[PDB]
């Protein structure tokens, strides 16, 4: 909880039609992680609104 | 040369031309227009504005 005011950032002249929306997100792998594509993978946590 | 639905790209370009002060002129800034005479100012606005 708080206050404060969004800014403009930047505009664009993108004359398509949007209808949904997905979230682009890092999966983390290393020496610790099975690194297999579809399930050696480290997500950490993350969280979002 | 195209036309279309979506917005303008390719323009002009624009002539700018000299500032003059304290007499009183028509003025047509950055597509606003008004009459009156100009003088500098003290306040400050956010980078946006």
């Amino acid at each position: 909880q708080g206050f404060s005011a969004l800014e403009p950032l930047v505009d664009l002249p993108i004359g398509i039609n949007i209808t949904r929306f997905q979230t682009l997100l890092a999966l983390h792998r290393s020496y610790l992680t099975p690194g297999d594509s579809s399930s050696g993978w480290t997500a950490g946590a993350a969280a979002y609104y | 040369f195209e036309l279309l639905h979506a917005p303008a790209t390719v323009c002009g370009p624009k002539k700018s031309t000299n500032l003059v002060k304290n007499k009183c002129v028509n003025f047509n800034f950055n597509g606003l227009t008004g009459t009156g005479v100009l003088t500098e100012s003290n306040k400050k606005f956010l980078p946006f504005q």
